[PDB]
RNA sequence: CCAACUUCUUAGAGGGACAAGUGGCGUUCAGCCACCCGAGAUUGAGCAAUAACAGGUCUGUGAUGCCCUUAGAUGUCCGGGGCUGCACGCGCGCUACACUGACUGGCUCAGCGUGUGCCUACCCUACGCCGGCAGGCGCGGGUAACCCGUUGAACCCCAUUCGUGAUGGGGAUCGGGGAUUGCAAUUAUUCCCCAUGAACGAGGAAUUCCCAGUAAGUGCGGGUCAUAAGCUUGCGUUGAUUAAG
């Protein structure tokens, strides 16, 4: 009910890139209390899950960034 | 750019005689340094020549020492003269930023100073009232019983 | 109110003076008959200097 | 026991009540016959006309 | 025909109720491109009923002072929450918008000024404009409350509350505590 | 260079609460603009549907024959497209009072009247002044009695 | 085809001017411009370091809209909502030397004249690249 | 708050008494027979004046008024 | 010299006119005195009293 | 006496200086278009001044 | 005349709305409820009776009766101090408790109004050049729809950082320095800088104000003003949730 964690261990950056392209909705808010990570990385690390190209961007505001999982078939 | 984490990493660090924090960055885990301010932390680093958006315990011990080394003795990195605490001191007439118990030192010893030679806002320290001319009738209750 | 006591009135005094503009390429001496033409206390008239 | 939540559109609205004004009565008709017809009361703002569902269907009137 | 925000036309929204047909406005008649309008709504009684519903919970979501003029601020919560709805469900957000109007809406209350038996003591029934101003009431407040200490956006705690309430699970603040009203209202019925 | 038809134009204001807005339209080939910069780049962008509305529900190709262009003075940054938003539209629509027939102007009337009536209607509430015991016009200082 | 500066996008039109400035390293940057907190109403420094020339990119470009600015013209159109911590919130004028210091050295830039009157313009040599890429970042857009 | 004051009702009923061979059941004709006719110190009590005139002209064509 | 603003002209006048209402009213109370009225020219000024007993003035 | 400092006090800026110009009061008094007025019988003459209320 | 005109702006006149028109109710009375047309189908305020109150004010007034005091004067002036003193209680208010937010930067919108004085010294400020800031000088304009001023107001809008932590929320308290007003700043005038970083997590009983450009948010200007607004009186801006009993 407290401290989260900056900066990845392995054990949630594997996490990471094996299910969270994969789910529907997807914003910084959410993977800041499904994971244990607080946020401000979650705005880093999905900054650059969309450089990759695993998800798509959608809307892109200040106060909310909104992405979403990518085309399977 | 920190996809995991390098090596070490520092849990705390360890400055002058406060363990600042090591999740925070740099521009606001050297707040916790009494006389390092919110303002004075940003200049330092801007004189240190680092990458202001690093964490804490991601620094190296060159950086850490390069950025005590600036706080430590302002006067010289070309940080200008109205931008430290102790401008022209009562005791020395010198200029100095102070961030230590040194600060909480010659924050007391102008208190006992003017307690010393009963002027009235020394008078007002020995008591337990207000110094800058505030009002007393109805407010500042709960620092007395 | 002349004291203090009552319950908080005030009265909103105003005045709203007019003002008019005309333009003449007269010859500059039949002015002082054009001013001479009425008394009429409410107005406040004024002759410009005739250097242009 | 178990009652469908009946449905029923109004008739003559029959002035405010409720000590407060707040209540208001509405005669409703059970939208499969008009012959059926209780009078009952609602909270908030009617238009004469329209539908209104009861969660229960009878229970009473405004009389002393 | 109209695609309010752009896009997610109003042709494929049908209200289930026939008790809400005539004070819900998502029809082509009171269907425009975004809900910022001059109003004018509170003159005469009985016209904020054709006052789309995409206004009326925009209007109701500025509430605590600090964000009390801010129409252009709500305005936009409205419009990225359609967009984290449409991608958790795949429906139009105006459908599932209006089935959260329809399940938060109470159907009974109780009114006395005297004795109060729980608070309130004589049960009575809704007309079908104060149960859309409490779904519109219930939505935005269980939005607000449960977004004041978190992580979370007011867009997606506001998208995952109506979507939450128009299943119908009392997991949505507008549910869990509509219930409580019909519980208070049986209980002295 | 005025060598065929000078001045078929009109110029048509609008307003909201104090933000006037007179869009001056001519003949031409279709380009819309205020205060010289085009509609699309426009200073809120919250509210951009509801600036470039009349040429949506009339249509952007049909009506391309006039140049309007707007200049606004006064108001706020919300009473400034709304001001042109009901210029714009009652400019086309006396535009056509004056160059085509009233047959056509009724024929996208129907369009400007049954769709919210405030495109060609001055909204008459305004300023409604402060009084002398509160804080603003209606509300009162709190009162205290022991 | 012909794309002036008013039909393009100018939040990020000044975006493209400063990294402009910033790439063609002829301004006059003054030696304190890390230490300024920039006008007295706010009370941290600058985020971006190079603030220098996105100060300075805006700073002509409203010279462009509105001759005869001067120094105090250009601190009443940069200053803010000053925070008078427990006192209620006030309006306060910019930075003057900050002001005055981007002006001369967009002079050194031959980008600003002097006027007859008080204040400042831009000489046609001034204008006619902030047209030249105010169409690249109007390509830019596309592109 | 229609609800006309004596000082209408009664110089209307002298209008019509008096002046009914020149009125009619049209509102803007008699507002400019009432101001050629009578002495109306402002505006607003003519046309209120001549309102209560044309709704004694659909009055007094249907029965005997206090006429 | 140098003259002052147009505002300040009327409420000067009008300050003017109030001030030797009040002394004419103390003086001329005896004698019926009911007023004064005022003409300002760009040559001699007018003032006439409005006195009821013009005799004892 | 002693003309040196009888009245030395600098009546300059300050409320020690304004007073009414009718009336001869330092308090409330109206500085404002060169009136220099008291509050309290400014309300006397303001009709003969010409400050119409209202109506 | 090296052009016309008044839409926008400012006034002046006149017009315009009357419950007029159409249904429905009502004694087919007074009138009420709906619509259509229309900018508007109740704009907002001022004045405001009869008779009173032992209401307040002799500290507003050369309004004033009576009493008191009048030179070691309750007259008046000068200097210092006080009206700001604080175990506490009450009333108006301001800023907050954050992420619907705070930052840092871009970006664009106002209106009401005020300005150099008879005594009375001192006004509003453009621009330029010094200063990191408050500020300092030189140089103009303005007795005002002529200049400040197209009053580039804040909120809001767009990106950046921050991530639910008494935190970059909050900014009380307090040290040191720097300027300005002034005859004089101590018991800090105000403003600036650096540092210090307190309670405070939406508030019990109770209680206030308000129903449309309203409440509320948000700044601006008059008053006081040598220096000065958390007050007051006005102005615009953004703009509603509830109700027609
Ligand atoms: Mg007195
Ligand atoms: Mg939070």
């Amino acid at each position: 009910k407290l401290n989260n964690l900056v900066l990845f261990d392995k054990a949630t950056y594997d996490k990471l890139c094996k299910e969270v392209p994969n789910y529907k909705l997807i914003t910084p808010a959410v993977v800041s209390e499904r994971l244990k990570i607080r946020g401000s990385l979650a705005r880093a690390a999905l900054q650059e899950l969309l450089s990759k190209g695993l998800i798509k961007l959608v809307s892109k505001h200040r106060a909310q960034v909104i992405y979403t999982r990518n085309t399977k078939g | 750019m920190s996809l995991v984490i390098p090596e070490k990493f520092q849990h705390i660090l360890r400055v002058l005689n406060t363990n600042i924090d090591g999740r925070r960055k740099i521009a606001f885990a050297i707040t916790a340094i009494k006389g390092v301010g919110r303002r004075y932390a940003h200049v330092v680093l801007r004189k240190a020549d680092i990458d202001l958006t690093k964490r804490a315990g991601e620094l190296t011990e060159d950086e850490v020492e390069r950025v005590i080394t600036i706080m430590q003795n302002p006067r010289q990195y070309k940080i200008p003269d109205w931008f430290l605490n102790r401008q022209k001191d009562v005791k020395d007439g010198k200029y100095s930023q102070v961030l230590a118990n040194g600060l909480d030192n010659k924050l007391r010893e102008d208190l006992e100073r003017l307690k010393k030679i009963r002027a009235h806002r020394g008078l007002r320290h020995f008591w337990g009232l207000r110094v800058r001319g505030q009002h007393t009738k109805t407010t500042g209750r709960r620092g007395r019983t | 109110t002349p004291c203090g006591e009552g319950s908080k009135t005030w009265d909103r005094f105003q005045m709203r003076i007019h003002k008019r503009l005309i333009d003449l390429h007269s010859p500059s001496e039949i002015v002082k008959q054009i001013t001479s033409i009425s008394i009429e206390p409410g107005v406040e008239v004024e002759v410009t200097i005739a250097d242009a | 026991r178990v009652q469908p939540i009946k449905l029923a559109r109004v008739t003559k609205v029959l002035g405010r009540t409720g000590s407060q004004g707040q209540c208001t009565q509405v005669r409703v008709e059970f939208m499969d016959d008009t012959s059926r017809s209780i009078i009952r009361n609602v909270k908030g703002p009617v238009r004469e006309g329209d539908v209104l569902t009861l969660l229960e269907s009878e229970r009473e009137a405004r009389r002393l | 025909d109209i695609k309010l925000f752009g896009k997610w036309s109003t042709d494929d929204v049908q209200i289930n109720d026939i008790s809400l047909q005539d004070y819900i406005a998502v029809k082509e008649k009171y269907a425009k491109y975004l809900p910022h309008s001059a109003g004018r709504y509170a003159a005469k009684r009985f016209r904020k009923a054709q006052c789309p519903i995409v206004e009326r919970l925009t209007n109701s979501m500025m509430m605590h002072g600090r964000n009390n003029g801010k129409k252009l601020m709500t305005v936009r919560i409205v419009k990225h929450a359609f967009e984290i709805i449409h991608l958790l469900t795949g429906e139009n957000p105006l459908q599932v918008l209006v089935n959260a109007i329809i399940n938060s809406g109470p159907r009974e209350d109780s009114t006395r000024i005297g004795r109060a038996g729980t608070v309130r003591r004589q049960a009575v029934d809704v007309s079908p404009l104060r149960r859309v101003n409490q779904a519109i009431w219930l939505l935005c407040t269980g939005a607000r409350e449960a977004a004041f200490r978190n992580i979370k956006t007011i867009a997606e705690c506001l998208a995952d509350e109506l979507i939450n309430a128009a299943k119908g699970s009392s997991n949505s603040y507008a549910i869990k505590k509509k219930d409580e009203l019909e519980r208070v209202a049986k209980s002295n019925r | 260079m005025p060598s065929k038809g000078p001045l078929q134009s009109v110029q048509v204001f609008g307003r909201k609460k104090t933000a006037t807005a007179v869009a001056h339209c001519k003949r031409g080939n279709g380009l819309i603009k205020v205060n010289g910069r085009p509609l699309e780049m426009i200073e809120p962008r919250t509210l951009q549907y509801k600036l470039l509305e009349p040429v949506l529900l009339l249509g952007k190709e049909r009506f391309a024959g006039v140049d309007i262009r707007v200049r606004v003075k006064g108001g706020g940054h919300v009473a400034q497209i709304y001001a042109i938003r009901q210029s714009i539209s009652k400019a086309l629509v006396a535009y056509y009072q004056k160059y085509v027939d009233e047959a056509s102007k009724k024929e996208i009337k129907d369009i400007l009247i049954q769709y919210d009536r405030t495109l060609l209607v001055a909204d008459p509430r305004r300023c409604e002044s402060k009084k002398f015991g509160g804080p603003g016009a209606r509300a009162r200082y709190q009162k205290s009695y022991r | 085809p012909g794309v002036t500066v008013k039909d393009v996008n100018q939040q990020e039109f000044v975006r493209a001017l400063a990294a402009f400035l910033k790439k063609s390293g002829k301004l006059k940057v003054p030696e304190w411009v890390d230490t300024v907190k920039l006008a007295k109403h706010k009370e941290l420094a600058p985020y971006d370091e190079n603030w220098f020339y996105t100060r300075a990119a805006s700073t002509a470009r409203h010279l462009y809209l509105r001759g005869g600015a001067g120094v105090g013209s250009m601190t009443k159109i940069y200053g803010g909502r000053q925070r008078n911590g427990v006192m209620p919130s006030h309006f306060s004028r910019g930075s003057k030397s900050v002001a005055r210091r981007v002006l001369q050295a967009l002079e050194g830039l031959k980008m600003v004249e002097k006027d007859q009157d008080g204040g400042r313009k831009l000489t046609p040599q001034g204008q006619r690249d902030l047209d030249r890429i105010a169409g690249q970042v109007a390509a830019a857009n596309k592109k | 708050g229609r609800v006309r004051t004596k000082t209408v009702k009664k110089a209307a009923r002298v209008i019509i008494e008096k002046y009914y061979t020149r009125l009619g059941n049209d509102f803007h004709t008699n507002k400019r027979v009432c101001e050629e006719i009578a002495i109306i110190p402002s505006k607003k009590l003519r046309n209120k004046i001549a309102g209560y005139v044309t709704h004694l002209m659909k009055r007094i064509q249907r029965g005997p008024v206090r006429g | 010299a140098v003259q002052i603003s147009k505002k300040r002209k009327f409420v000067a006048d009008g300050i003017f006119k109030a001030e030797l209402n009040e002394f004419l009213t103390r003086e001329l109370a005896e004698d019926g005195y009911s007023g004064v009225e005022v003409r300002v020219t760009p040559t001699r000024t007018e003032i006439i009293i409005l006195a009821t007993r013009t005799q004892n003035v | 006496g002693h003309q040196q400092l009888y009245w030395s006090h600098p009546r300059k800026f300050g409320q020690g200086s304004r007073s009414c110009r009718v009336c001869s009061n330092r308090h409330g008094l109206i500085r404002k278009y060169g009136l220099n007025m008291c509050r309290q019988c400014f309300r006397q003459y303001a009709k003969d001044i010409g400050f119409i209320k209202l109506d």
